[PDB]
């Protein structure tokens, strides 16, 4: 019912109509976790050379 | 103006992007050689279309854009393009070998080796701007690097610029196209980690555009190209109120006020009509009633679901064509009586209308028909929740047998991230009931 | 060869729904968990609705409509009937009720309840169970149990069964289809009471309340308290000169096809990518002049043991059989 | 991606010989090296298992190996054996005597670093090396031996490549020896933990299929390396031409192992056919796939209804209608869907090819991994038991430095894996 805030140019328009109303971790923290992630990939990868070591 | 980089990751995130790329050119009467005679400040501008474009003293007209993939397959596609020229070298980032399909080897493994010149790249394009918005990020979620490397990126986009608002076009997994059984591992992965980091996220279901494609455009067996000159026709929409003059969704900033009250709860549901078949012979216009009431029906949405039972926090209607005000306004009228729109306790019922007079162009020789009037509904409605749902009870399905995790495990992935990705999720669709019943 | 899934055990009427499937040779039932199924005869509480219509080379179809709860919820059906234009708030055929919160419409009702003391009408209400004639009775009541309840007038003149100066309701069976077709059982049941209608002690609630369980006099007038239609029928035109189409049914007809349109455009399953039907109890109530009165609607209905292989084999040949075709009707179609 | 191809022993030069046979022609590619094909599909990925040449000439990344230099000097005289980079001809003279112990410890192990050069060589040359795969029989001495060695030695230094196996198994049907069984539960030990994908061909079940189904009266290698080369074929298809889905070795295993040592696949292929014997009759999509489903299709003796698919690859080849493709295949999910875990949603991934194989105007590959291999594993199982509970013809392998001990631990790392596939076929 209720047309609010009609702006017109020469593209288009646009406007508001209401029917009703109402009722980040550090570059650190990150670089950490990825060198952490890759250590663990070093850890499996010896143990596997070491198994074949064997 | 301000300026806004669109990223592009992954596969999807790469051939979705040139389908838009593509688009935006013909809209704006962009050559692919990247000469716009229509721009009559050579050089440069601060025009409303110099938000997606920088411009060369040459008179080229380059898309603030970068695409990077893990792997050279798909990019390469795009350096011998039919637009070719239009980005140069630096934009189109390639690596040797993929994530396979694997989040954690996208996020830790491979994403490590590359995370750094990515945003080099990046920062290259943000020194040429004067005043940056923030980014428009392409993906899957079901990619080893739409998912992996996605979230890695947006987490240091957030310490690098802290201060500036990253928008999301996600693709969703469907079965009918899908290339990996853990896509709803990689899906939840991505989601848990991006959360925080995104403001506002349009998911698309490649299950809807599908259906979308085959019911509509009577296309038996839809193809990556077909799905996408779909998509990008929806992004333009989303996107044309930063491409073009207007008071309506003029920023990224105003993506968040006027769909997204909740932060945690940003993922509006976008709704397109009409799609028309191209090779239809004989069609009726479709009105400003026929094609706004479309909007309501489920078979129309990106993402299947029945917001009849849900509650809207907010709704914008998008208008390119013929369209007037008056018009609208009977429009909702009627709807309103026929339908059923709950809002929630604490938001107006209201619509936020914003009109184009341009018609929505089409890719010639492409599978849509020209029409005199479209319209794109973006409505937060706590609907959209049935495919976190679906997506988790697959995940769960999986993860009670540990199935596949020793993939993720062999990448330097904590088991323990799967559970608390889980649970995040959970809490996720907790708060979509709380304000949804 | 079509599959289906059973995820309510305790369901008497769609038990005998999944034996008669398989008795066909051309059903077959999966495990609970499987998500490959045509037929999901569903479970009662949180039945993932989200979750069906994704299966790609599947027709799937559910035994329930998501959103009917609004109607077979008794504080959700007085607040329905109050709100829709299609059944205003003056309705004529459903009674005046309103919904009360333990410590919101209770000023509301005391603006009925003291109209009618200073006006001098009947004063019986009734809670939902305490039958009583003074409000602080009720509204004490209520306050004690926990949760929400609802407040109904009571009908003070119901009509009376001869012999025995009974009380009884009505139950009918309603099964509306996957394209809302809304189609009525044919053959319903009247739940009687058995020791006759006490007017002034209102307490001993033996001959006010006609439920099954209660009152298990029984099986003294009927087998199992339970009078059918053909029995009904003739006692209304011996004793009435009247039909039990005529005085009753085409209010009973009226009353659920005004009910289930007004809901028709929340819950339609029409353009969805998942289908609905389901089996409805509409409760009924008469009285002394012959006026039909709704009392409630069952979501999950049983059946009287009569009449299950009759519309259990109903349910399966216009609500089933009608989406999954195999290699004189029993429901009346209310027409719109 | 490039792969590095390796062929072991007397079998795995014979079907790896068919193999290179097989693809050249699918690829265009001539004895001579040289390309005279018609589709720009044929070249677009050759780089995969091709080394390009002077003249443009393509040569296959394959390095040949044996104990005894037979068969190696039989492919060199064959069809395609000038094809094959002289260089990578690796053999010894002193045989394995279908001995596991010879080629593993003593007869193999003074060769194996000559293989590793070759190996070396041709992975530099690759611009991403994605992995290996290798041609081999269980049931005798060099491949089995010698090929679980150089398995072992290339994990160790390219512990971050995909191992992938064609893996012949032995049949009392087609036997050659008695200590068919000892050689293979050894190999089965090595191939549980170090190759990521082995394809199980089993040699019981080509023989039934060229009896019972062919109607070959008295089958012989060549007739069974038909089937062979046809499967090998199909299941590279997606590693050779341009596709989506299992385009690499990396991404098969992701979508075809949920467990690492669960990796062990069913091959199956349909129409199935005999040499010479021409088919007029091409086969509608429900019957490619109806039959791709039968045991009777199956490369693997194992009754697929006996067992629960964790995953499954379909690739069908040459001009068909794709969505009567995806129809039929949700349909066989569909209709039986209990043979499906329903732990693993999706378990069931399609691939299509425009380009059918030779002679065959359309074709389905399958590969499956079903709990049902068990039957396969507990069968050599119970032969290895019945001649190791009396150590019969042990001594053959106590000669060449092996004790019981390693025995009883290979025989009880196989029950174990049966084990593990029974686990989840009652999930
Ligand atoms: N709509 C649409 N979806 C796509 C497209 N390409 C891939 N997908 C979907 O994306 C998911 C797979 O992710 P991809 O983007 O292909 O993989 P990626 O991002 O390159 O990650 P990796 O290949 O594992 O390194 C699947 O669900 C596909 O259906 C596309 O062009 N359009
Ligand atoms: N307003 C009213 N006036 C007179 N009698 C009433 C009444 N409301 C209910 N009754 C009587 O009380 C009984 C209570 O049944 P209600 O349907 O209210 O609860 P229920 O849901 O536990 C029984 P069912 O589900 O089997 O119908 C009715 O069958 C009817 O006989
Ligand atoms: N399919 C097939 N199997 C073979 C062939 N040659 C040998 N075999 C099988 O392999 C086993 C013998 O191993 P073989 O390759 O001869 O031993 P190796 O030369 O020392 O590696 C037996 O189980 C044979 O049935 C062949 O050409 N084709
Ligand atoms: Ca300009
Ligand atoms: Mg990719
Ligand atoms: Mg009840
Ligand atoms: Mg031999």
């Amino acid at each position: 019912m209720e047309v609010i805030e009609l702006n017109k140019c020469t593209s288009g328009q646009s406007f508001e109509v209401i029917l009703k109303p109402p009722s980040d971790p550090s570059l650190e923290e990150i670089q950490k976790k990825l060198e952490a992630a890759e250590e663990r990939r070093k850890y499996q990868e010896a143990e596997l050379l070491k198994h074949l070591a064997e | 103006m301000r300026e806004c980089i669109s990223i592009h990751v992954g596969q999807a995130g790469v051939q979705i992007g040139n389908a838009c790329w593509e688009l935006y050119c013909l809209e704006h009467g962009i050559q692919p050689d990247g000469q716009m005679p229509s721009d009559k400040t050579i050089g440069g501008g601060d025009d409303s279309f110099n938000t997606f474009f920088s411009e060369t003293g040459a008179g080229k007209h380059v898309p603030r854009a970068v695409f990077v993939d893990l792997e050279p397959t798909v990019i390469d596609e795009v350096r011998t393009g039919t637009y070719r020229q239009l980005f140069h070298p630096e934009q189109l980032i390639t690596g040797k070998e993929d994530a396979a399909n694997n989040y954690a080897r996208g996020h830790y493994t491979i994403g490590k080796e590359i995370i750094d010149l990515v945003l080099d790249r990046i920062r290259k394009l943000a020194d040429q701007c004067t005043g940056l918005q923030g980014f428009l990020v392409f993906h899957s979620f079901g990619g080893g690097t739409g998912s992996g490397f996605t979230s890695l990126l947006m987490e240091r986009l957030s310490v690098d610029y802290g201060k500036k608002s990253k928008l999301e076009f996600s693709i969703y997994p469907a079965p009918q196209v899908s290339t990996a059984v853990v896509e709803p591992y990689n899906s939840i992965l991505t989601t848990h980690t991006t959360l925080e980091h995104s403001d506002c996220a349009f998911m698309v279901d490649n299950e809807a555009i599908y259906d979308i494609c085959r019911r509509n455009l009577d296309i038996e067996r839809p193809t990556y190209t077909n799905l996408n000159r779909l998509i990008s026709q929806i992004v333009s929409s989303i996107t044309a109120s930063l491409r073009f003059d207007g008071a309506l969704n003029v920023d990224l900033t105003e993506f968040q006020t006027n769909l997204v009250p909740y932060p945690r709860i940003h993922f509006p549901l976008a709704t397109y009509a009409p799609v028309i078949s191209a090779e239809k012979a004989y069609h009726e216009q479709l009105s400003v009633a026929e094609i706004t009431n479309a909007c309501f029906e489920p078979a129309n949405q990106m993402v299947k679901c029945d917001p009849r039972h849900g509650k809207y926090m907010a709704c914008c209607l998008l208008y390119r064509g013929d369209v007037v005000p008056k018009d609208v306004n009977a429009a909702i009228a009627t709807i309103k009586t026929k339908r059923s729109i709950q809002f929630v306790d604490w938001c107006p019922t209201g619509f936020k209308v914003g009109i184009n007079y341009q018609p929505p162009t089409v890719v010639p020789g492409g599978d849509l028909a020209k029409v005199q009037r479209a319209v794109c509904m973006l409505s937060n409605t706590t609907a959209i929740a049935e495919a976190w749902a679906r997506l988790d009870h697959k995940f769960d399905l999986m993860y009670a047998k540990r199935a596949f995790v020793h993939w993720y495990v062999g990448e330097g992935m904590e088991e323990g991230e799967f559970s608390e990705a889980r649970e995040d999720m959970a809490a996720l669709e907790k708060d979509y009931e709380e304000v949804g019943v | 060869m079509y599959t289906f899934v059973v995820r309510d055990e305790n369901s008497s009427v769609y038990a005998e729904v999944s034996r008669l499937l398989l008795a066909t040779g051309q059903w077959k039932r999966l495990r609970k968990d499987n998500p490959r199924f045509n037929l999901m005869l569903g479970e009662r509480n949180r039945l993932p609705f989200g979750r069906l219509g994704h299966e790609p080379g599947l027709v799937q179809l559910v035994n329930y409509y998501r959103g009917a709860d609004k109607l077979c919820r008794k504080a959700s059906l007085v607040k329905l009937i109050k709100t829709s234009p299609e059944l205003s708030e003056s309705c004529t055929w459903f009674p005046e009720s309103y919904v009360i919160y333990p410590t919101d419409e209770r000023e509301v009702f005391l603006a009925a309840y003291n109209r009618r003391r200073e006006g001098r009408e009947g004063n019986v209400w009734i809670a939902k169970i305490l039958i009583s004639s003074e409000a602080s009775e009720l509204l004490d009541f209520i306050d004690e149990q926990g949760q929400v309840h609802v407040i109904q007038k009571y009908l003070e003149k119901p009509l009376l069964l001869e012999p025995g100066h009974r009380k009884f309701d009505i139950r009918s069976w309603v099964l509306v289809d996957h394209l809302y077709n809304i189609y009525l059982y044919r053959e319903g049941v009247l739940r009687t009471s058995s020791e006759p209608y006490n007017s002034a002690n209102f307490q001993d609630k033996t001959c006010h309340l006609t439920n099954h369980c209660i009152q298990k006099n029984y099986g003294r007038y009927e087998e199992g308290n339970e009078m059918f239609f053909e029995e009904f029928n003739q006692y209304l035109m011996d004793a009435l000169n009247t039909t039990l189409e005529n005085s009753i049914l085409l209010q009973i007809k009226h009353i659920i096809r005004s009910c289930l349109m007004c809901i028709e455009p929340a819950i339609s399953t029409k353009h969805l990518h998942y289908q609905s039907f389901q089996l409805f109890g509409f409760d009924f109530m008469v009285d002394e002049e012959l006026k039909v009165w709704l009392i409630e609607v069952n979501g999950a209905p049983a059946c009287a043991q009569k009449l299950y292989a009759e519309l259990c084999q109903g349910i399966v040949d216009v609500a089933i059989s009608s989406v999954f075709p195999l290699a004189t009707s029993i429901f009346i179609k209310l027409h719109h | 991606r490039e792969i590095v191809h390796i062929q072991a022993g007397q079998c795995g030069n014979q079907i790896g010989a068919k193999f290179w046979e097989v693809i050249s022609d699918e690829h265009g590619i001539d004895p001579t090296g040289s390309y005279h094909g018609d589709s720009d599909l044929q070249l677009e990925r050759i780089n995969v298992y091709y080394n390009e040449a002077t003249g443009n000439k393509y040569v296959p990344r394959a390095i040949l190996v044996d104990l005894e230099p037979g068969t190696m000097d039989s492919v060199r005289s064959g069809p395609f054996g000038q094809i094959f980079r002289p260089d990578n001809f690796v053999f010894g003279q002193s045989g394995a005597g279908n001995n596991w112990a010879k080629g593993h410890y003593t007869e193999g192990a003074e060769l194996v670093d000559s293989v590793l050069d070759v190996v070396r060589k041709e992975s530099e040359s690759c611009d991403c090396l994605q992995g290996f795969q290798l041609t081999h029989s269980l049931g005798g001495g060099t491949g089995s031996g010698m090929g679980t060695l150089l398995i072992s030695k290339i994990r160790e230094e390219y512990p971050d490549r995909i191992m992938n196996t064609f893996s012949v198994m032995p049949s009392p049907k087609v036997s050659d020896t008695v200590v068919e069984p000892y050689n293979a539960t050894l190999s089965v030990h090595q191939l549980v933990e170090n190759t990521d994908e082995t394809y199980c061909i089993d040699n019981e079940a080509l023989y039934d299929i060229c009896f019972r189904t062919l109607k070959l009266t008295t089958p012989t290698y060549g007739d069974l390396n038909h089937l062979v080369s046809a499967t090998m074929s199909g299941v590279t298809t997606c590693l050779r031409f341009p596709g989506q889905l299992n385009a690499d070795l990396r991404k098969l295993a992701v979508n075809m192992v949920p467990f690492p040592r669960l990796h062990f696949f069913m091959p199956g292929f349909a129409p199935l056919t005999s040499r010479g014997s021409q088919q007029y009759r091409a086969l509608t999509v429900p019957e490619l796939t109806q039959q791709m489903f039968d045991s009777k299709n199956m490369m693997a003796a194992c009754d697929p209804r006996h067992g629960r698919y964790l995953t499954v690859a379909a690739i069908f080849r040459g001009r068909m209608s794709m969505k009567e493709v995806d129809e039929q295949m949700l349909n066989v999910q569909n209709k039986n869907s209990s043979y499906f875990v329903e732990w693993i949603p999706n378990n069931v991934k399609t691939a299509v090819c425009d380009i059918p194989p030779r002679g065959l105007k359309m074709s389905a590959t399958f590969i499956g991994n079903s709990t049902a291999i068990q039957e396969l594993f507990k069968r050599i199982s119970e032969q290895f038991t019945a001649m190791f509970r009396r150590k019969a013809f042990l001594h053959w392998y106590t000669g060449e430095g092996m004790d019981e001990m390693e025995f009883t631990e290979a025989e009880s790392n196989m029950n174990d894996l049966v084990s593990e596939y029974q686990q989840y076929q009652d999930a």
